[PDB]
């Protein structure tokens, strides 16, 4: 019970080692759960034929960068 | 640094809070120094609960702004927004 009560406040522990308990616990609940949609934009820019007329190929037709 | 200095400070002020308010109630006293109680780890991922809008967290105002600042300065220079 003195263990509970009065051992493992992270108020009690060094800095160093709270510094780096909130680093894990920040990056688990913030940097993981931070969602960011850009899969179709992506796609569709590496789908894009990027100026084939106006470069010069003289020749087949150049695959894009998706394919 | 600093924000850790700030939150521990801030649960050092609750849990002096807790031994002077325990006398009112026996029980409600357990479920006010559950988080004291609880592993070092399960504390912090507790006191970082104030994403979203469920809000149970033991956290003030200030210290949350804190990094519900740092986060969006964070996420500008990695370009998200």
């Amino acid at each position: 019970v003195v263990a509970c009560f009065r051992m493992a406040p992270l108020y009690n522990l060094p800095r160093h080692r709270a510094v780096n308990l909130f680093l894990q616990g920040y990056e688990k609940s913030w940097i993981e759960t931070e969602e960011h949609y850009f899969e179709d934009k992506l796609i569709e820019d590496l789908a894009k034929p990027g100026a084939e007329p106006p470069e010069e190929d003289e020749g087949t037709k150049r695959v894009d960068p998706l394919h | 640094d600093d924000f850790v200095a700030k939150l521990q400070d801030n649960q050092r002020f609750r849990y002096n809070e807790v031994m002077q308010a325990l006398n009112m109630s026996a029980a409600l006293t357990a479920r006010k120094t559950k988080e004291f109680r609880s592993p070092p780890q399960e504390q912090i991922n507790m006191l970082l609960n104030f994403k979203d809008d469920k809000s149970e967290c033991p956290c003030p105002e200030e210290i949350r702004d804190q990094l519900l600042d740092f986060h969006e300065d964070l996420m500008t220079h990695c370009g998200i927004e």
